[PDB]
């Protein structure tokens, strides 16, 4: 489980080798808590293939506005320093996979 | 996940290709003028089957795995005019002369000159595939580029790559030297194509006039019908989902072709409702399935029900309101069909609707009445060749008189194959 | 579209035939006393399968493809009295004597005299068919006409026409010389009939008394049960529709008969609800299917579940309220049945209901417990033949003592066939 | 497309060789217009097997009453000078065929 | 109706056995502390498959067809403490020493001493069966009793009874001498078991921690997962009904095992919802089926989707809200699975839900990724055997050094079998 | 069809060899009349395997209370002098069989 700050985003996400999934979230977001246990399973089954990161938008208000986030939870797939795909809202552990499989 | 390359040859081929790619872009949410998607979003579906990604996600692009070949430049110029930065400019290959409706020009003359460039683009597309599952060749066979160079390239394709499935989608002329070019092309389509799906311009014309009320149908109208059918056949390869039955070109042709000597197919589509009403007027499943299997719905001027089915695939996509009803209906059709050679009856389902119908179906059949379409052609060829109408056109171009007899006989060997399958 | 001719022999045969044709007329909207339809209207369904048209539509008529043969004239006289101008008068053939319950009279005596006329009517009916798909012979085998002449005519039919499917529907006597005639008829039904469906009078009697509360059941009551089953089996051949699974006599027997030596069938019907309540009281699908496969529902005094199924067809018709439920149920039955010789499990569906039930089912099975019914018969035959009860009846009539031993042995060869199929 | 009058009915319909389908209809009949495009398809697919005729009951009031027509549209199948079958009301192009197939 | 005997060996085996029998009692309405039912009532379902009746209905009892064997007495003592008068006291066999985690003690030492008593109880149970359909052996193979005596008894079972199907359900250790005992047991499970279903403790641990939030999972937690799967697999044998697809152990293994050399199975369960919410939170069919086929749901630390399926059974039980949806889903899975050796895809349905889920599914698969689990084991064995870690433990106990090489090679022959099946 | 009294219960039911099904019933019970024709079919199909008996609780009030009957109709399966199984309420001829098959 990788926690991020605004200061660490550059190195952790953008300068990163290999694919990375970022969960922009908050404590006061019902649906965000819903997928917290789901995201842990993917951190196992996509070992080496993916790294899973989290950014809490309350304590780090600087990053989300840069990416045009419309709400939370927002899953962002990064490859180099680039957004590959986007998932908005809480979802099944199965729809998440089909999303990861194709990109 | 399988990759497909679509090669389009000549006027008809490329005009259909352009319409097909625009529709496929729209299905996948890819901008059809730029190959881009909205900021941050990926295309829907299994986009990599028909597209490759260029560069980063910011300034990058999704590029049709497409090559377009012509001799006359008008049509490819038009593609450039209407399609922004969608295509790889290196994949749009043309020259200067048309083939003047002469098969021999495309096969032996100016066609041989274009081949190394076209083949080199095939190389590049092939190698940049994770797993190549097939090549679709889009062409008309009444002219001289699609027919001649289409013939040349399929032959070439099979010699160099061998194992790759090659499907021809071939447009047939409607009742000039068209009967000659059709017959010459048919030989290669018989011997070298893994399968050939016909689109009979005569049927398309009628459907557009009849079902749609178009007094003077244009090629744009006819291409709508073809495009829907192509989108629908390729949907099994371009989407995934909980209920989506994924089917490769390999698996499809395997089920549709019982022997290498019987690989000519026909297709029907439903609904054939006029675009005018498309989303406002819907058919229920009953009328839809009924229509699909109706003689008036096939993209061939003939009647599949008066012949025999060697094989069949029903490719459904979109909303399924009532699956017990659809299964009951298809089971009933399955027991109603005139049969031969043991049959297959395959059913595919794709969740994703096309862009114009909430639900639609394509019927592909290997049926013996294709002999009728082919017979119509040969009767016209014989009518001209009996008196050597434009014979010098082809004689002065490298073909010998006896070798065109061989090709008339070759096509006859194919027409007798389907007549034997019936009785 | 297939044509069927129904030949009925003797009392039971013809009384059942009359009830069958009246019901079929009513199903097709054909006036059962005149062969006519209302002004301007055609019959429902595929009427030409069992009817031919006579003349113009104004004064014309729809004529059962039927021939009725008897020696005693009472029963055919009664048909003439109750059936207006429905039948072709030339197809109702009788004489003067009864066969006095003597198989040998029907096979060798007075029966041989009627044969050229009966065969000539068969000729005429056959030739006036577009495509003859089968002949159904309706008869009881406990008397001397149905048994003797039934035997004679099936033999004759097969020698002259060969390839035409011939199905016997044979009524068996309930525990006089009946056991003798049954056994003699069985030989021909074993060797010459393509298949034989039994109707065990013992079971019919019980069902009518038990399920219907008839203290003293008559033959009319028993014929109701047979007629429903016959209507139901023939519905696949007499109707078409979007969901209607059309099935020929050929296709049916092919699926029901795994070897020529095992072609005896039994049937069950549901609902067996009393006619008293028929439309007011309905069974749901559950209870209906459950009942269909119950030992108490078969038209044979025996228990199919204690034996083994060689083959099975479930022929459904009418309303289908819940197709997922019915499929789930039939699949479950399919995995529950005691099996042998590889099995078949065929399902037919006809949209058109019969005239008395909103939905109904017929179960046809090739099951080894038919051996029990047959055993019951042979035990009675042996009980009389051990002491030569009415032996002179048959001896003075042309049969030899040793040749009836051959027929007792012939039937034993059939009873051992089904016992071997079980273990 | 064969148009009829009361005067032409005899020759065109009754003295006709081969089977013929007559559509009794009107302009003010909703359902009649519904099947006009349908009837054209059958005129193609049943070439030689059938001829398709139309009679407009307003401008030719004499014929329908002779045949006991209860309303429109009414399809009448004729063989010689005789009504083979009858279809009342607008219908699918498929139910029309099953009707034509059987008679 | 088929009878099953369940033999449990060692700690894990017996603790799982106790949990299984308690659950099965509850499913059948049998008092799990006394073997009784309420006054006048019989158990639900086909209780005689897994239970026999003792005496009159008043003071009588329903007795698990069960035998429990251990060397150490703690676990069987605990069973006696928690299970009232459920078991036959004569079927709970123990001694005094544990096998100290030594396979050789169980196979050659103290194990040989217990065998005549255990075999004699098998005799008695077998003979008191109307029709014995299989024996299930419940055991862990990381210790010395389950592994050693488990190996001894399966071998013994097959020599004496031959034709009776024997299924092993074997628990595998999670990454001491466990790798040694596993490998030694595997030989017998390869050569003598008709089939072996693995339960990988590593996967069970993860699921309990992951899906259920248990920081420190206990063996009780792991046994819940196993018990559900065992209840679910045995439901086809323990219930009947209008829609219930009855399936014997024989029929099941026949469909799951394409060759005797490929008889190792894995299983998945759904829903894996935490017991905490079990009846308050339900999955729909979609999510349920989706989950069933997910890599994170299998009771094996590996990914079935990255390998190939040789065979498959989906065993559904409980409420069916939407059968067209479930059939559509399973059909889609059937066309999505990586395949080899021709495949089977069997679907079972049982009406009766288990005690904790309104509907549940077990997936049994013969899949080539079992090679991964097995590989993990062999790498650990080799890591110790390369340096002869606890080798004297086994050498001083009757095994010879070269003969354990044979067993390491034997297991390698099984791991190569599944690797060959993949490519 | 075997009718019972309180006096005959002992010999007819309890001292009986082989299995026996007892229908406790009344005339004023709707559901009891419902299964009267059903019980006759089982008396045929289970010949030797079962004997079917009836006890009318109005004219024989002594027996039902001994067996803890909660209402009517109640089917009781006896083997020796012991209640094997119990069915309360009117039922299908098919559910009755599955009940008889298992016990
Ligand atoms: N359905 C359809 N048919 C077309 C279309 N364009 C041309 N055709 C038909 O195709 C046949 C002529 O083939 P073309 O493709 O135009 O000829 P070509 O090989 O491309 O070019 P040349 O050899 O230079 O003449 C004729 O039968 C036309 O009616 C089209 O866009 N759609
Ligand atoms: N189910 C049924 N059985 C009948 C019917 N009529 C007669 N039977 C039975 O058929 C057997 C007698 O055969 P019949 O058909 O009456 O004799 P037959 O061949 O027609 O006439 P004869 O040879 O002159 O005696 C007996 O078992 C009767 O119980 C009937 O209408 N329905
Ligand atoms: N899933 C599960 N695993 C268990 C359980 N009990 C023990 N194990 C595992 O089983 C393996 C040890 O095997 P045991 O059955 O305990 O040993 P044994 O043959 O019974 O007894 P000894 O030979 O005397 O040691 C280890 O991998 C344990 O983690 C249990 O209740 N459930």
């Amino acid at each position: 489980i990788i926690h991020l700050t605004d200061d660490s985003f550059d190195t952790d996400v953008l300068k990163a080798d290999g694919a990375i999934l970022v969960d922009f979230w908050a404590e006061w977001c019902g649906p965000c808590k819903m997928i917290a246990p789901i995201l842990d399973e993917i951190a196992d089954e996509y070992q080496g293939k993916l790294t899973v990161a989290k950014l809490n938008i309350d304590q780090n208000p600087g990053t989300a506005p840069k990416y045009g986030i419309r709400g939370i939870p927002t899953l962002l797939l990064f490859k180099n320093g680039e957004v590959a795909a986007t998932k908005v809202g809480a979802l099944s552990k199965g729809q998440l996979k089909e999303f990861l499989d194709a990109n | 996940v399988n990759n497909t390359i679509v090669v389009s040859i000549g006027q008809a081929g490329n005009q259909i290709a352009a319409s097909f790619w625009k529709t496929v872009c729209l299905e996948h949410g890819i901008d059809p003028l730029t190959g881009q998607t909205a900021p941050g979003v990926a295309p829907r579906g299994n986009w990599s089957s028909f597209f490759s990604k260029l560069g980063e996600s910011s300034s990058g692009s999704y590029v049709p795995r497409a090559i377009m070949v012509d001799l006359e430049p008008s049509v490819i110029d038009n593609v450039k005019a209407t399609s922004g930065s969608l295509f790889n400019p290196a994949n749009l290959i043309s020259r200067t002369e048309g083939a003047g409706g002469n098969f021999a020009v495309g096969y032996l003359g100016a066609g041989r000159e274009v081949l190394p460039e076209v083949m080199s683009r095939l190389d590049y597309e092939i190698d940049k595939c994770d797993n190549v599952g097939g090549i679709i060749v889009l062409h008309a066979i009444g002219g001289g580029t699609g027919s001649g160079f289409g013939a040349l390239l399929i032959e070439s394709l099979k010699e160099k790559y061998g194992e790759i499935p090659v499907l021809s989608c071939a447009v047939l002329p409607s009742p000039v030297t068209e009967p000659y070019n059709t017959v010459f092309a048919l030989n290669t389509l018989r011997r070298s194509a893994d399968a050939c799906l016909i689109f009979d311009n005569e049927a398309l014309f009628d459907l557009a006039h009849r079902k749609w009320n178009i007094e003077s149908p244009t090629v744009d109208d006819l291409n709508l019908l073809i495009t829907e059918a192509l989108a629908g056949i390729t949907a099994s390869m371009r989407f995934s989902g909980f209920l989506t039955v994924e089917i490769s070109l390999r698996e499809l042709l395997t089920n549709l072709v019982p022997q290498p000597s019987l690989h000519f197919l026909m297709c029907a589509f439903a609904p054939l409702t006029p675009p005018d009403r498309s989303k406002f007027e819907e058919l229920g499943i009953e009328e839809m399935i009924k229509s699909l299997f109706d003689n008036g719905s096939v993209f061939a001027a003939c009647s599949p029900m008066e012949g025999r089915f060697l094989s069949t695939a029903v490719l459904y996509r979109g909303i399924m309101e009532d699956k017990p009803l659809a299964d009951a209906a298809l089971a009933a059709m399955r027991e109603k069909l005139p049969l031969t050679i043991p049959t297959a009856f395959k059913i595919g389902y794709v969740e994703q609707p096309g862009i114009s119908h909430r639900k639609s179906m394509v019927l592909l059949a290997n049926n013996t009445e294709i002999a009728r379409v082919l017979d119509r052609i040969c009767h016209n060829f014989d009518k001209l060749w009996q008196r050597k109408a434009f014979a010098n056109w082809y004689l002065n171009e490298g073909m010998s008189e006896e070798q065109i007899n061989v090709l008339r006989a070759s096509a006859q060997e194919l027409v007798q194959s389907y007549q034997v399958a019936e009785e």
